[PDB]
């Protein structure tokens, strides 16, 4: 019913396109955005470079491909990559939102009643990427959130290259951590770890505090001390809604046992509340970023 | 059946009996992984609780357990550069291990005492500056080729408008620092900073250690991999002689030109580096995260650094040396690597290192690799036990031949 | 005479005066009579540096030639005869002494293994150092006969058996060049301690160990 | 010649074997040419080892003769036997010194190493030397390091490398024969803090560590 279409591009080269400008600058690759004459469409221009084996970073692009087979509403589309300039250019759709953090660092904060419509888009888009494609996203941070002002939502940045799983591992420095204990403490349980990242992702948007440093800046080894070894961070109350706190504090768990499975999450009353009230989001953006329609 | 890890995560499953200590029984698949059973340790859990050997079974019955490592001495008196490795002193005389290289005083395990040894403004203006053009990055900055009656090099950083009292001393920094007249280091032309603040160098070519040991691959002999270990601690001796940390040794930042002729660059910088956000010597952790030690890492000090910080930075060129992969390769994350690094739970793993290593320096890129600080050697031993072993490598050129008896007596 | 001579050794290994503890050495085995465990290995020890020093310096000797004229490198060929010279008497001595006196006078069988080993073992370093054929033939029977001996009365983790079976693994690959014969040897008295250590005597647990791992350590670097 | 020489002690120089070349060395200015520095160099290493080679020797066997007496007595012969080759080893150098090198010194760092080196070997006759012979042969170091220091000040820099091993040698002298400890580590004091001061370079450091490593240990 969306009608998503990206045949109209054609050969991707450098001398192709003309820069107009950037989106943001981000932590671990910057985002720009160009113009191609052939297809005339926006993109987003996300270059990362990594000097490595040439066949290593063959065997990454030829597998970047899969990602027109992940086509949806939810997860941002993939117009196309290539190699040159000696950096990966790895497009993506240009969405007029940036991503939620500038959303945070403009608006200030955002209230509970967009929360819980934008909790039902990622439950979902992530069950799109486990159950069709047997991976999850494995990067669930508030930056790789894409939005735009048409009242969509989605997410990018997922784990499309196992070897620059790990080859860009070691170039991804940043100074925020969200990741889960499990994956933290010396062994994998990815079917646990990306609710992690997501009950510690939303914090960050209810609040709009890094809740790392307890609220009721730290070393950037000082904060993964707080992940595994203390008991997890919780969301204030009052201003939120003591049935919202049964949904975070269900998905900000250390120990997997305790966690709730993600069709646990579904099974839930609030994640089926949310979307009993509607929200909208097309002049909600535009009155608090100054973009029209 | 009592499942037992090895190193190299290796697997066995030793009998399970009562009255017979593992010493033995393990001993078995120890041995073919080389191991005594006097000098490993393995865990229990009931997060890695030591136990030792002499432990009957009959209590360890359906448990795990990790295999982890924790001397026939001849006598010699040694006739040149050698330093005892226990007190370390000045060694003249005195033990050493036959196949391990390790040499120590008996008396630190009416004497005599010690003795001689066995002699062997001024800134870059702008304009003239040729800037350079796209180069790539690294840790704080990137490279600009300069053009000015030679061969040279731009930087630029993460500072832009610096308080007054901050520029004054980095018109110190480089007197401390432009002094550095070595055969080892590249000539520091000076700086710009009318322009956005620079630290001037050569330019280098070829690569670094970093490109000749993970995209190219052409990984030498010991001839080499020691004269490598050789013309990179003695350019870490001057360096630290005259206590300039370098706070910057990458694998990527040993420029080596014809191979032949070893060249060190992009180092110091305790102004640009420790951010002025107020008035302060806050410092960033800003690159790769293997070079740096646990304390490092940890940034648990005002300043964690030392002369010992740039010792574990030069292991893990040495255990990127021999192997030729790079360390901590195999573990697909960012945070974990920080996070056990910092903690103490994880160490580089020694038995990926190569079947023709001499044994003598299991003894040295150990110790330049150890989680605490107050026991990796000072930069001075680094060159003398690579100098030792550069030259006994035509000594040691063969395959093994039965050695001499044990001639210790305590 | 014996006791003064067991002495006059005690005191020049002590001091690295190795010389004097070669040609005192020799001076107590050509007595005439057995000797025991005591005097038999201080025998071995005292020339194993004597003869493996100038060996140890020929390599690094001959290692400068293939450093490199007419006139610096003819300067190393001299010198480095003057080596062989000096290394060929060393060698000729031990097995004067070894055939004359040594061998025939061998009562015990792990002795007798033990006069055997050293046989071979000082014909490898004339073997290493250069008709040449002889050199190395006599090498492999002194070699041969002294293994066959050995697979029947010693334990078979003994340091003796094992330090000869790294021995004689050494001169297949070193010389004749056939590793697989070498490397099936060593694997084979690695392979085959691994089964009989058992309780093991407490005098040999620490010489046994040392040669096991240097085995594998020709078998890791053998198995490229 | 003097190409051969030089070379044929540099085949010997690392092959651990130390006697040979310090028996090249003697021919070398036996002839009493000009000496160079490298050279002049490669004529220092050699008896040192060999004297340290015959003094550590010399070290352990006294551990024996300081053990004990049957067994004890086979030492005292045997050691005998040792400063006999160390006496004439050393004195072969002191004869080419007074023959050859000291009468021939003609810069201003020659004249104070071979002084020291004088005093040193001096000093290595001292440390076994006994009776009559003994304080007369030490006393013939008190001048010989005497002259040398006193030209080191005037000639050479604070940390041109021979003072500092002269100076830590002088100093060295001082304790352990001298039984003089105070006449010693108020005399590195002065040396140590010269240096340091107005502080090519690696045999500079390391002198300088072990003269606070001495004045430490002097202070024990
Ligand atoms: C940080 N946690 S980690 O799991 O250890 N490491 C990584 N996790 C995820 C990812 C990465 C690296 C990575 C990036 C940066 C990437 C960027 C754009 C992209 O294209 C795209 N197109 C459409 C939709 C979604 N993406 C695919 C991508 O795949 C990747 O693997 C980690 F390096
Ligand atoms: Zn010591
Ligand atoms: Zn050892």
């Amino acid at each position: 019913a969306f009608l998503t279409q990206k045949q109209k591009v054609g050969e991707l080269k450098d001398d192709d396109f003309e820069k107009i400008s950037e989106l943001g600058a981000g932590n671990g690759g910057v985002v720009f955005k160009v113009s191609h004459k052939p297809s005339g469409l926006v993109m987003a221009r996300k270059l990362i470079h990594l000097e490595i084996k040439p066949a290593i970073r063959n065997q990454i692009i030829r597998e970047l491909q899969v990602l027109h087979e992940c086509n949806s509403p939810y997860i941002v589309g993939f117009y196309g990559a290539f190699y040159s300039d000696g950096e990966i250019s790895i497009c993506m759709e240009h969405m007029d939102g940036g991503s939620l953090d500038q959303v945070l660092k403009k608006a200030g904060r955002i209230p509970e009643q967009i929360l819980g419509k934008v909790s039902i888009a990622v439950i979902k888009g992530l069950t799109y990427l486990r159950e069709k494609h047997k991976i999850m996203h494995r990067d669930v941070k508030p930056s790789n959130i894409l939005v735009n002002s048409r009242g969509e939502i989605k997410l990018c940045d997922f784990g499309v290259s196992g070897q620059l799983i790990d080859s860009m591992a070691n170039s991804f420095v940043g100074t925020r951590s969200y990741m889960s204990p499990e994956r933290l403490q010396g062994t994998h349980y990815s079917v646990q770890s990306d609710i992690w990242s997501m009950g510690l992702s939303l914090v960050e948007m209810a609040v709009g505090r890094y809740p790392i440093p307890p609220p009721d800046p730290m070393a950037i080894f000082e904060l993964l001390d707080y992940i595994v070894n203390e008991p997890p961070p919780k969301l204030p109350s009052g201003v939120f809604s003591l049935e919202f706190q049964d949904f975070v504090n269900k998905c900000l768990i250390k120990n997997p046992a305790e966690r709730a499975d993600l069709k646990q999450l579904m099974v839930h009353a609030f994640i089926k509340r949310s979307d009993a009230e509607e929200v909208d989001f097309a002049g909600w953006l535009c009155s608090t970023i100054g973009l029209n329609q | 059946i009592v499942r037992v890890f090895l190193p190299n995560k290796q697997r066995t499953v030793v009998p399970a009996r009562c009255g017979v200590t593992v010493r033995d029984s393990l001993k078995k698949a120890l041995m073919m992984r080389g191991l005594i059973p006097e000098c490993c340790a393995v865990y229990r859990i009931q997060e890695k609780k030591p136990i030792g050997w002499d432990t009957d079974i009959s209590w360890l019955t359906g448990e795990e357990l990790h295999v982890e490592v924790l001397h026939n001495f001849v006598r010699k008196t040694f006739f040149t550069l050698a330093f005892c490795d226990f007190c370390r002193k000045l060694l003249f005389q005195g033990f050493r291990c036959q196949t391990c290289g390790y040499k120590f005083h008996q008396r630190c395990s009416r004497d005599r005492s010690s003795s001689a040894p066995n002699v062997h403004d001024w800134e870059i203006p702008d304009g003239q500056i040729t800037v350079g053009q796209r180069i790539g990055s690294g840790s704080f900055g990137t490279v600009y080729k300069g053009k000015w009656h030679g061969d040279v090099a731009v930087k630029m950083l993460n500072v832009t408008a610096p308080t007054p009292q901050q520029l004054q001393a980095f018109k110190n920094e480089v007197g401390v620092l432009r002094k550095t007249r070595h055969v080892n280091i590249l000539l520091f032309m000076g700086y710009s900073t009318k322009p956005q603040l620079a630290i001037v160098t050569q330019w280098c070519e070829g690569s670094s250690l970093y490109h000749h040991l993970h995209i190219i691959e052409t990984k030498f002999e010991m001839i080499k991999l020691i004269d490598i270990a050789r013309q990179t601690a003695q350019g870490m001796d001057y360096l630290h002689a005259k206590s300039i940390i370098h706070r910057d040794l990458k694998s990527n930042n040993i420029f080596l030109h014809e191979d032949l002729t070893v060249k060190i660059g992009d180092f110091g910088l305790a102004t640009v580096k420790s951010r002025w956000s107020g008035s302060h010597q806050f410092e960033q952790l800003s690159g790769s995260i293997l070079w740096m030690a646990p304390e490092v890492i940890r940034m648990q000090d005002k300043n964690p650094y030392s002369f010992q910080s740039d010792v574990y930075a030069f292991g893990i060129v040495l255990y990127e040396l021999m192997t030729g992969q790079l360390p901590y390769s195999n573990i697909n994350n960012r945070d974990q690597i920080i996070f056990m690094v910092g903690r103490g739970y994880l160490s580089p793993d020694l038995s990926k290192v190569r079947s023709n290593c001499p044994k003598a320096m299991k003894r040295l890129m150990a110790e330049c690799l150890k989680k605490k600080r107050d026991e990796r050697p000072l930069f001075p031993q680094i060159l003398a036990s690579i100098e030792l072993l550069a030259r006994s490598l035509p000594k040691i050129h063969r395959s093994a031949s039965e050695p001499s008896l044990n001639r210790a007596g305590f | 005479d014996k006791n003064e001579l067991v002495q006059k050794a005690k005191l020049a290994e002590q001091a690295e005066r190795y010389d004097d503890m070669a040609a005192c050495m020799k001076s107590v085995t050509e007595q005439g009579a057995e000797l025991s465990n005591e005097e038999r290995n201080l025998l071995s020890v005292a020339y194993k540096n004597v003869v493996g020093a100038r060996r140890s310096s020929w390599r690094v000797v001959s290692s400068i030639e293939q450093k490199t004229a007419e006139k610096k490198q003819q300067m190393a060929r001299e010198y480095r005869e003057k080596i062989e010279t000096e290394l060929r008497d060393i060698c000729n001595d031990v097995l004067s002494l070894l055939e004359k006196f040594l061998i025939p006078n061998a009562s015990q069988a792990e002795s007798k293994v033990f006069y055997l080993k050293m046989k071979g073992d000082y014909y490898r370093y004339l073997a290493e150092v250069a008709d040449k054929k002889g050199i190395v033939d006599q090498s492999q029977q002194a070699y041969q006969e002294a293994f066959e001996i050995s697979k029947k009365e010693m334990q078979p983790t003994h340091p003796i058996r094992l330090g000869l079976a790294l021995n004689f693994s050494v001169f297949y690959y070193e010389i004749l060049n056939s590793p697989e014969k070498a490397c099936s040897l060593a694997k084979t008295a690695f392979d085959e301690a691994i089964a009989e250590l058992d309780t093991l005597s407490e005098e040999s647990y620490k010489d046994s160990t040392l040669i096991m791992q240097l085995l594998r350590d020709n078998l890791t670097l053998w198995t490229s």
